[PDB]
RNA sequence: UAAAUUAUGGUCAAUUGUUAGUAUUCAUAUUAAUUUUUUUAAAUGUUUUAUCAUUUUAUAAAGGUUUAUUUUUGAAAGAUUUUUUGUAUAAAAUUUUAGGAAUAGUUAAUAAUAAUUUAUAAUUUUGAUUAGAUUGUUUUGUUAAUGCUAUUAGAUGGGUGUGGAAAAAUAAAAAAAA
């Protein structure tokens, strides 16, 4: 039986977002300068008229 | 449906509820080898083949599966598996090259154990510091030669005895005795 | 544009300070040759190939890296195509445009350049081959042309190549020069194989900048 | 196990797979674990001056 | 020791069994290993193992052209400067010459 | 045929060059190794760099370790000059006599109203610093450029009591420079890099000897060994050249 | 009251050693002292090997005094090459054991994380040099290629006509050949490694798969 | 080095052969398959266009590969009046044969070098290269279960090199500019 009724109660308990962690993702140094350029030129702007 | 037995299918077209929809590939099959060759003549020198080769890797058993955790793991935060590795410094013929010795692990989860293997790398030392038996810090980078993606990132250890070996004019490690194993036996005498 | 005179005013305040200890340089990286990615790209001497948040002091350039055209025969199986190829040098700050002839010349590559004498120009005047880059305000942005001595004749038949689809190419000339390079009796593999550009690939008018029709 | 890998014996096939056992695996101590008999008293007979350069 | 102990397995018997032969077991295999013995002495078996050579392949002598036993079946082809020495090895091991150490013989060694 | 069809060493782009160019308008040619050719073939050394007010003006005085008689160094450098001199004789006026041979600790300006307080106060503040300090025994071997192939000198190599000299040295630059305000021609918070000079191009020189020291003499001894040295004595010493035959010597401070 | 330190050690077994051999130089065949021989020279090894990572001048006076660097020497090239010969000190507890500071200034033996320079970088930076000394082989490699401009240099100056054949051939030679246009095809740093398929029957050119580490 | 409770919580591991003194996973069992059955596939002519041309239409032929296969936006999506940027081709792991030996247009530095540049080079017994078999790292079957036992198929060099990308010579079942 895979229904509601199979789970327990404690997995609508939780507030959002919670069963996050904190991801320490760390990169090659040229990829962050890529990424940031990237980011800024996409905030910049990201379509022609369509931003 | 592949939790139904052989008599109670009626449609093979869907699942009626849910679940896994599963093809049957067919695992026994009694595949055979066929015999080519005489016992006497086999066409290679080192090995031969007689029976039914098992194929596949990771299919392969026992299985050998890759192990991220180990060492280097512990100690580096990769952005990439291998970007990292710390290793001892075997030979420099080659300028600006440093042949790197290095360690890593896989896993055989039918006996529940690690084994350690090691593999060579060419890294790329500008400047020349690294004498045989350094213990270096490895990165992966940008293609350099037809072999070197690595570089040497920092001497961890290095060899102090060697240095001041060859500062004397002595190379930096006596030259091992014999090379590789022959299958002949060479008698040389005096 | 703005860029070049806010970076010069920049650069000519800099050096008005009175008050400066002078920068430390275990706090002014270099670049690094090692880095992501299978090619090797060569930036501006101010740039990195890291993230480098922080603007760097003002420095003055000592090898600028004077690009320098020519005017090009190219062979296209249709005909020949008269296009442009740029020869980058480093030269040196202070250097004198003889010697910057002398650089020019020992950096190409091309058999088909440097064959006679040329002199440098900029928007068609000569450069005394005597005086500095620096009276003539030369920098990278700058645009240097450069003449040959039989440049002025191309417009005739004579100087420039002929091509085989027009022209008579003999024995006498067969054994001599670009014409015998290039191998004209087609061979199996087809020889030294050029690039083509079609007869109808601009239309019945070749290339300009001004819309003919 | 199928009985067409390895010889046509089962005990083949347990003995091919000592060959990828973790704790037999070969190393700097245990060597040459396939052929170890062709390299026997190879280099009896082999006489080798030892490296010094130092005194 | 290059040559086999035993033929076969001669030790079967069920586990514990404080010996590491059966009578009968060993007696069996030692009518096996009689009769494959047996043959090699009466059709002459000689092998050699020659330096710088590979080892595990050795050049059966008793089947080279000259000391070849039968009057029919084609030989071997070993090397004429190689076998021309085999030959003179196979001749100068026959007999005793004082000083040198006393080494078994036979008739079927020649 | 003989190798990569595209050898690595020749994938090279140019940022440098707008985008779109390369690719319609023109191809951009250069031999791209000459630059991106390294700090170690080169043999150039990046040298702690003057602010431009203190570049301005010539430098007066400098530390000195003075090399004692009898050295390795000095021999060496003298078997050098002899095979230079026979190779190229066009070095001569380049290369400094071996009477003159000193090591370089850090170069400083100082004016000439306030001479005798300058002197007095440094020389007694290099004798505090160095008072703990027991002689230095430093290896030489390598050679390097300054100031754009115009200077050639003499590694100093960290092997060694090295380690020594950088905490003395960033002693008295954080007193001669941090304390009573004096120009040195960097960063007091910087290290200076220490070199025995060897051969040198002045201004004056430079019309007849050219702009650069060709690579072409000093090549082969780029990475020769020129050996050990202890060394007892630092020298503050001003830079006249006809007083002794020796650097005109302001200060002196015994390392025992 | 020292005995089980590494210099005591390494000493004591020299000498058992030197006793031992000479002993069997006179009575050829008692192999009991064979193998103790060579039981006393393995754990000789271990003890040189852990003097050298404790302190080296010792080790090099105790191998100039009793002349033994024979069994300093690594046994193979096989274990060597992959670095079981330098992993003893390592197993040992030697291999970080240094304590730089007295020689080696750190400084320039660490690599930026930051800026992902190595560590010849920041030494070039700090204007140090790490250098080992170097035989005549790398002195005269790097002194025939530090010259490559000038002598290039002189070429196209003084010699055009020569320089221009050879450009000739190379500009024609760019259209020729095999690939025109550099695609992951082309520009496969590896070619017989990465097409395995074709190397019996459509490339002829090589002859195995692998030339190099990989 | 102490127990515990505010009491079944956090959602099911559960094993079925009638043998023949004894030792050893081995005939006859169930499940899964091949033996075994025509209720899911399918036919040729792709299409516009400015006319002998030029625009649109990019991975099912075979060969047998185990240190092996890796990539962009310049096409379209795509929106403004014109010059518009940077990031990519690189690697790391996992790799088969009962009885095992050497491999080679060849490593690294130089550089848009060198069919004769320089060097004490590179791969291998921690199992190479040839040679056999084989379509590689979410798919199956059995089972209470670490296991054992399957998984197709699809990337096969260059030689006027077009195209954004070679994936380019029957074999759809992808609506392809009203
Ligand atoms: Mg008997
Ligand atoms: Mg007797
Ligand atoms: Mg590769
Ligand atoms: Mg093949
Ligand atoms: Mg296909
Ligand atoms: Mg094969
Ligand atoms: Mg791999
Ligand atoms: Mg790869
Ligand atoms: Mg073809």
């Amino acid at each position: 039986f895979r229904g509601a009724d199979t789970y327990s109660v404690k997995y609508c308990e939780q507030g959002r977002y919670e069963y996050q962690r904190y991801l320490m993702i760390n990169r090659f140094p040229s990829e962050y300068k890529k990424h940031f350029l990237s980011f800024l030129s996409n905030i910049r702007m990201s379509s022609g008229s369509a931003t | 449906p592949w939790w139904n037995f052989q008599t109670e299918h009626r449609q093979r077209c869907v699942l009626m509820y849910g679940g896994a929809r599963t093809k049957n590939t067919h695992n026994a099959n009694h595949r055979v080898f066929i015999k080519k060759y005489k016992r006497n003549a086999f066409p290679n020198r080192t090995r031969h083949h007689w029976a039914v080769s098992m194929t596949g890797v990771l299919s392969q058993r026992p299985r050998r599966m890759p192990w991220p955790y180990d060492l280097t793991s512990l100690i580096f935060n990769q952005p990439r598996q291998g970007s990292d590795k710390i290793g001892y410094v075997v030979g420099t013929s080659m300028l600006k090259t440093a042949v790197v010795a290095t360690n890593h692990m896989v896993y055989y989860p039918k006996f529940n154990q690690r084994v350690s293997r090691t593999k060579r790398f060419f890294a790329h030392d500008e400047d020349l510091a690294c004498v045989e038996g350094d213990l270096v810090h490895i990165k992966q980078c940008r293609k350099i030669s037809k072999y070197k993606h690595y570089y040497v990132f920092s001497i961890l250890e290095p060899n102090v005895e060697g240095r001041e070996r060859l500062k004397l004019g002595l190379k930096a490690v006596p030259p091992p005795l014999f090379g590789y194993p022959v299958s002949r036996r060479i008698v040389k005498l005096n | 544009g703005h860029y070049q005179q806010e970076a010069f005013e920049a650069r000519k305040r800099f050096e008005e300070s009175t008050t400066y200890p002078g920068p430390i340089r275990a706090a002014t990286p270099g670049d690094t040759r090692f880095y992501s990615g299978s090619l090797e790209s060569i930036l501006h001497d101010t740039d990195r190939h890291y993230w480098r948040a922080v603007t760097d002091d003002p420095r003055v350039q000592h090898l600028i890296p004077l690009r320098i055209r020519f005017k090009i025969f190219t062979w296209v199986t249709s005909g020949w195509e008269q296009r442009m190829q740029v020869v980058q040098i480093m030269a040196p700050k202070d250097s004198t445009i003889a010697q910057v002839k002398d650089l020019v010349i020992v950096e190409n590559q091309s058999p088909y350049l440097c064959v006679s004498s040329f002199h440098l120009a900029i928007d068609g005047k000569e450069l005394d081959p005597q005086k500095t880059l620096g009276e003539y305000g030369i920098t990278e942005q700058s645009q240097i042309d450069a003449i040959e001595q039989n440049d002025h004749l191309l417009h005739r038949d004579d100087e420039r190549p002929r091509d085989w689809t027009v022209d008579e190419i003999t024995a006498e000339d067969v054994k001599r020069s670009p014409y015998k390079e290039m191998e004209m009796q087609p061979l199996q593999n087809l020889a030294p194989r050029y690039e083509a550009r079609p007869k109808g690939y601009f239309g019945r008018t070749y290339y300009s900048g001004m819309k003919q029709s | 196990i199928a009985h067409w890998y390895c010889g046509h014996k089962f005990r083949h096939r347990f003995m091919r797979d000592k060959r990828f056992h973790p704790s037999l695996q070969a190393s700097h101590d245990a060597r040459n674990r396939f052929s170890k008999r062709r390299h026997f008293k190879t280099n009896r007979w082999n006489y080798q001056q030892a490296y010094r350069d130092m005194p | 020791r290059w040559a086999a102990k035993f033929y076969g397995q001669v030790t079967f018997g069920p586990r514990n069994y404080p010996y590491p032969s059966s009578r009968w077991l060993a007696r069996r295999f030692q009518m096996k290993k009689h009769r494959i013995i047996k043959r090699f002495r009466f059709r002459r078996y000689k092998l050699a193992a020659v330096a710088n050579l590979p080892f595990a392949k050795m050049i059966r002598v008793g089947m080279l052209p000259e000391l070849k036993s039968s009057k029919t079946k084609r030989g071997d082809v070993v090397d004429p400067t190689l076998s021309g020495q085999l030959v003179s090895a196979v001749k100068n091991t026959g007999e005793k010459r004082k000083g040198q150490r006393t080494r078994p013989k036979s008739k079927y060694q020649v | 045929e003989r190798g990569l069809y595209f050898p690595i060493n020749h994938r090279i782009v140019d940022h440098r060059i707008a985008p779109g160019v390369t690719v319609e308008e023109t191809d951009v040619q250069s031999r791209y190794r000459r630059e991106l050719r390294t700090n170690f073939a080169t043999g150039e050394t990046r040298q702690t760099i003057a602010p431009p007010w203190s570049a301005r003006e010539r430098p007066t005085h400098f530390f000195s370790l003075r090399l004692p008689s009898r050295n390795s160094v000095t021999l060496r450098v003298k078997e050098m000059h002899n095979h230079l001199l026979f190779s190229h004789q066009q070095c001569a006026p380049m290369l400094v006599s071996p009477t003159k041979l000193h090591i370089t600790l850090g170069v400083m300006t100082i004016p000439e109203n306030s001479r005798e307080e300058l002197v007095k106060n440094i020389q007694q503040s290099m004798s505090e610093t160095f008072a703990c300090v027991q002689p230095l025994q430093l290896r030489f071997r390598g050679l390097g450029t300054f100031d754009f192939g115009r200077v050639l000198f003499i590694r100093v190599v960290p092997e060694a009591d090295f380690g020594r000299l950088e905490r003395a040295v960033c002693d008295i630059r954080r007193r001669v420079g941090g304390v009573l305000g004096v120009d040195l021609k960097g960063n007091p918070h910087d290290s200076y890099v220490p070199h025995v000079t060897v051969a040198k191009i002045r201004p004056n020189q430079r019309q007849q000897l050219g702009d650069t020291i060709p690579q072409s003499l000093w090549a082969d001894y780029q990475h020769h060994d020129f050996g050990d040295v202890t060394l007892s004595t630092v020298d503050l010493c001003r830079m006249k050249g006809s007083p002794d035959g020796y650097y005109h010597t302001e200060g002196a401070v015994h390392l025992s | 009251f020292d005995t089980t330190s590494p210099a005591v050690l390494a000493v004591k077994r020299a000498l058992k050693c030197r006793v031992l051999r000479n002993h069997l130089l006179t009575n050829p065949h008692n192999n009991i002292i064979k193998t103790v021989l060579a039981n006393t020279e393995r754990k000789l090894n271990h003890a040189l090997r852990r003097l050298r990572k404790v302190d080296f001048k010792k080790y090099w006076e105790i191998i100039r005094d009793h002349d033994v660097q024979d069994i300093l020497q690594p046994p193979n090239l096989v274990t060597y090459r992959q670095g079981s010969y330098w992993k003893y000190d390592w197993n040992a507890g030697l291999a970080i054991s240094t304590n730089l500071a007295d020689v080696m200034d750190p400084r320039g033996l660490n690599g930026c994380v930051e800026t992902g320079r190595s560590r010849s970088e920041v030494a070039r930076d700090l204007g140090l040099s790490y250098t080992r000394p170097l035989h005549e082989n790398e002195k005269k490699q790097l002194s025939h290629q530090a010259v490559y401009y000038e002598r290039l240099a002189k070429f196209k100056m003084e010699q055009p006509e020569a320089a221009r054949a050879m450009e000739r051939e190379r500009f024609v030679r760019k259209f020729s050949g095999m690939f025109v246009k550099m695609d992951i095809r082309s520009g496969a740093p590896d070619f017989p490694s990465t097409y395995r398929r074709l190397l019996g029957t459509k490339v002829v050119r090589w002859a195995s798969k692998r030339h190099g580490p990989n």
